[PDB]
RNA sequence: CAGAAUUCCGUGAAUCAUCGAAUCUUUGAACGCACAUUGCGCCUUUGGGUUCUACCAAAGGCAUGCCUGUUUGAGUGUCAUU
RNA sequence: GGACAUGGGUUAGUCGAUCCUAAGAGAUAGGGAAGCUCCGUAUGAAAGGCACGAUUUUUCGUGCCUAUCGAAAGGG
RNA sequence: UUGACCUCAAAUCAGGUAGGACUACGCGCUGAACUUAAGCAUAUCAAUAAGCGCAGGAAAAGAAAAUAACCAUGAUUCCCUCAGUAACGGCGAGUGAAGCGGGAAAAGCUCAAAUUUGAAAUCUGGCAACAUUUCUUUUGUUGUCCGAGUUGUAAUUUCAA
């Protein structure tokens, strides 16, 4: 029976979690990340997902090198000591 | 291994094939005895080297 | 309070045994912080800390400047030591190879070159 | 389960720190916007879905 | 100077030497991989007019295309829509065989400019094409004043954008009014804006 | 002359690397030192009992700390030699190492001079 | 742990026998005496040979692994290669 | 909130600004092989201890395609020497 | 009170994982494909070892013949 | 038997390089249907959306195998104009450029095909010196050995000659 019983026998996970984009969405049985592509060199992005790219693309997270790199262009890439 | 196999197919190939006169006039080289008389003449006018 | 210029006169055996010095302090005042400690104690765990980082940075660049003068003027240095600018940049052409004329535009720079000029009312 | 893989261990032991209330003194502070935490969760409520 | 008799032998293609020559090379490099180096330009003549100079940094590659139009890849033959896009068998390709001989050799070697390319050999099944490469990173290539330009970023993958001979060709690059349609989104672009200025 | 109707290929000589320059400047320092492996002892209430009954000091350890680098970083910080090393990772995902001396030596002075009693 | 494989410690990890040290060098036999002659490089027999060389009990010399780990880092063998592009 | 202080005859507070020296865990194009396995290996050097043929630890390495060169080869490919 | 708040709690050479292979997934060789990638898994591959010798014209001769992942209920 | 050359391999060989992301604008490839036609199949939507590959601060294009039919103009690009025009269209719905003219900006050139032949005059790399610096991080010059190269690297010439 469909429904309320059917329900019951749901214990098996068919995803677990990415190891390249940290979201349960790594399908273990493809051995495929439903979010990202993961393993593939590529990133998953569609031009229909707008939203999803914004979701996930650059600026949302620590941008740790970018900022290094803007400081040190908005200078001149200078290198040496300061007198 | 293949390289191997395609260098001596390819001399078959050049064996069984109807050869153009053009290309074939260079299976006919020099005797043995003309060649060495002519590279005895060579050698006496071989050109300067980098160091002479 | 360590002062940096006043380790940058010391040696690295003598920067070494600080760091164990501080090293040692510092995990004496980690146990105070777990068995109960004043706020004085707990205040000089952020001193510690960064007086251990001092000594760090300050072997960090005596071994870096000693590398770079064992590789100075030699023609492959570690990556760490060359420049990075941009991974662009550096694979741009350089102004010397950028500057490479023919003999023939050499020989029509050298005798026709852009004269300055000007005109009379 | 029992049986667990050290991921899911990093995963749970993330999760339970992140489960807990506000401390006190966070909101004496001048200009905080925080009164109690937006991100409590309850393990028979909403789950973790790792 | 031998590069004018190589020249015109290289134009006489039907001649009984040219011919002995082309069965025996096409069954060599058939034997050999599709994409393969070659040690040395098979046609030395043609490889210099297209701009190959016989020095370090300069890499020939020979590889072989098969020929034929071009098959959706719908499936089972089917497509979806108006019979206008119904067919599948008679297609054809936009880019010239020789065009997608730079694209799989470029790709091959990624750390190459695509120089330029010329056609060497066919058969019922393949045409065999020489792939003329620059290295941009050797230092031979990068202190000539002839060949620098190619050292310049925007140069990367000439072969993928169309920037080649045959692949200025294959987008219709020409001068005049039989090449009007071409660049085709920049043109179309200009004649599909709307200019609407502020005094109007 | 071939007795084999294989054909192996042959071994080349192969050079070791041999580098005109070191790819970095200077080797790091070994990341994962005795003060690092070591991060404070354990105080609670459990954790007191086992140094009174089972002669075992209970420490709070970095997590890619084995039962070997721990019985090192305790003989250098401590001049004390455990017999057996016994390790959990908590569920708050912190490494947790009951350490039992050896019977020449107590925990309970140990616990002393450390200070964490 | 696992079962540790019989042979993967001990003499048979110590000592190396003549054919796998001129394999480990990449050395031919003349240039691996010669070598040997110019250092400080003699057999040294084993307590047990037949542990230490596989289960066999034929006669095989045996060189300290150290020894021939010291030998790869000689620049006398550099020089043995420069000689023969020479 | 605690806490120190910097005297205020300064090399110096600061959740400051600025930033040319560094650090930069596990990853990820991700690169020794893997990975719902803190899983499985190998190479070089070094060190450790109540233990030294054992065990352990540390540091530096080992992906694929391609280019120039180097070294080592292969071939009843072309030939001389003989 | 499985709620709420503060603390505490899970110790292995022997129990599992790890190791093995199953169905099957899957890189490399190669061939397709405008491509994304597809097919392929000892295939049209130079796919790796081992022992002898006063040391061999002090430039090495002579013999001898298959990745990886995949089982916490299988094997161990 | 030694060697030479060609071809093809191997190395954790010496030194390099490619991938991935961003993708508003740029160069291609591939490629619809809704929709309009008061139905609909050509047409239209549209050389569009989605899919794929590849760049830069712009890209592309660019010094005529170009217009014109004049008293001729003179690389490309963009703007206004030609012009909703010539033309294309179940000549139906609909679609649709170019020359000249005005302006913004202007800049030209490089090879292959030639015997240096009284002299490969050319070039990479190692090593050793000096030198220089957005820079102990950059960029070189000189010397000298190995090599690449005569199946052609320099100088010389590019149709305007
Ligand atoms: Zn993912």
């Amino acid at each position: 029976t469909k429904g309320t019983q059917s329900f019951g026998m749901r214990h098996n996970k068919s995803h677990t979690i990415c190891r390249r984009c940290g979201k349960r969405s790594f399908h273990i049985q493809k051995s495929t990340c439903a979010c990202c592509g993961y393993p593939a060199a590529k990133t998953r992005s569609y031009n229909w997902g707008a939203k999803a790219k914004r979701r996930r693309t650059t600026g949302t997270g620590r941008m740790s090198y970018l900022k290094k790199v803007h400081r040190s262009f908005k200078n001149g890439f200078r290198s040496g000591k300061p007198a | 291994p293949e390289y191997i196999r395609l260098q001596r197919r390819r001399k078959i190939l050049n064996l069984r094939l109807k050869v153009p006169p053009a290309i074939a006039q260079f299976q006919k080289t020099l005797d043995k005895n003309t060649a060495t008389q002519v590279f005895k003449l060579l050698n006496k006018y071989r050109p300067e080297t980098a160091a002479e | 309070a360590l002062k940096t210029f006043e380790l940058r006169k010391q040696s690295q055996e003598n920067l070494a045994e600080q760091l164990q010095e501080l090293r040692q302090e510092l995990a004496s005042l980690r146990v105070q912080k777990i068995a109960g400690g004043s706020g004085s104690k707990l205040s000089k765990i952020k001193t510690t800390r960064k007086d251990i980082a001092r000594i760090l940075t300050v072997i960090n660049e005596s071994n870096r400047l000693a590398a770079r003068e064992a590789y100075k003027n030699k023609k492959y240095i570690p990556l760490d030591l060359r420049q990075k600018k941009t991974r662009a940049i550096r694979r741009a052409l350089t102004p010397y190879e950028q500057s490479r004329k023919t003999l023939k535009q050499i020989k029509k720079e050298r005798y026709f070159p852009l004269r300055k000029y000007a005109l009379k009312a | 389960p029992s049986h667990k893989s050290f991921r899911t261990k990093q995963k749970l032991a993330k999760a339970a720190r992140q489960n807990r209330p506000i401390p006190q003194w966070i909101r004496l502070r001048t200009g905080n916007t925080v009164h109690y935490n937006m991100k409590r969760r309850h393990w028979r409520r909403t789950k973790l879905n790792i | 100077g031998a590069y004018k008799y190589l020249e015109e032998l290289a134009k006489k293609k039907q001649s009984d030497v040219n011919l002995f020559l082309s069965r025996v090379r096409a069954w060599e490099y058939r034997q050999m991989n599709v994409i393969h180096r070659a040690s040395r330009p098979s046609r030395p003549d043609k490889a210099r007019r297209l701009g190959y100079k016989a020095k370090q940094g300069y890499v020939i590659y020979r590889i072989r295309v098969r020929r034929g139009g071009r098959k959706r890849p719908v499936p089972k033959g089917q497509t979806y829509g108006k019979p206008v896009h119904q067919g599948v068998n008679h297609l054809k390709y936009q880019r010239s065989a020789r065009c997608t001989a730079e694209e799989r050799v470029g790709r091959y070697c990624s750390n190459l400019r695509v120089l330029n390319s010329y056609w060497v050999n066919q058969d019922a099944t393949y045409k065999f094409f020489e792939v003329i490469l620059v290295d941009p990173s050797h230092k031979a290539i990068r202190r000539d004043p002839r060949i620098n330009w190619i050292v310049n970023p925007v140069h990367k993958h000439r072969e993928s954008r169309g920037l080649t001979s045959i692949g200025k060709k294959s987008r219709g690059i020409g001068k005049g009014h039989r090449f009007n349609n071409s660049p085709q989104h920049a043109t179309w672009l200009r004649h599909n804006t709307l200019s609407l200025r502020r005094y109007r | 002359v071939r007795t084999s109707t294989t054909f192996r290929r042959p071994k080349t000589l192969q050079l070791s690397r041999k580098p005109k320059y070191a790819r970095k400047s200077v080797a790091h320092a070994p990341r994962l030192d005795e003060y690092k492996i070591i991060v404070n002892p354990i105080n609670s209430e459990s954790a007191m009992k086992k140094i009174e009954d089972d002669n075992t000091l209970v420490f709070h350890v970095h997590l890619k700390a084995n039962k070997f680098t721990i019985k090192e970083a305790v003989r250098k910080l401590y001049s004390v030699e455990p017999v057996k090393i016994n390790t959990l990772i908590r569920p708050n995902g912190t490494k947790k190492a009951f350490v039992k001396l050896s019977a020449d030596a107590d925990a309970l002075d140990v616990a002393n001079r450390i200070g964490f009693l | 742990a696992r079962v540790k494989q019989k042979g993967k410690a001990g003499a048979a990890r110590i000592y190396i026998t003549r054919n796998q040290a001129l394999k480990k060098l990449q050395l031919t036999l003349a240039d691996f005496r010669r070598i040997c002659i110019l250092k400080g490089v003699y057999p040294r027999e084993p307590k047990n040979k037949k542990k230490a060389n596989k289960g066999s009990t034929a006669p095989v010399t045996f060189y300290y692994t150290k020894d021939i780990q010291y030998l790869l880092h000689e620049p006398i063998v550099q020089k043995f290669r420069e000689y023969k592009v020479f």
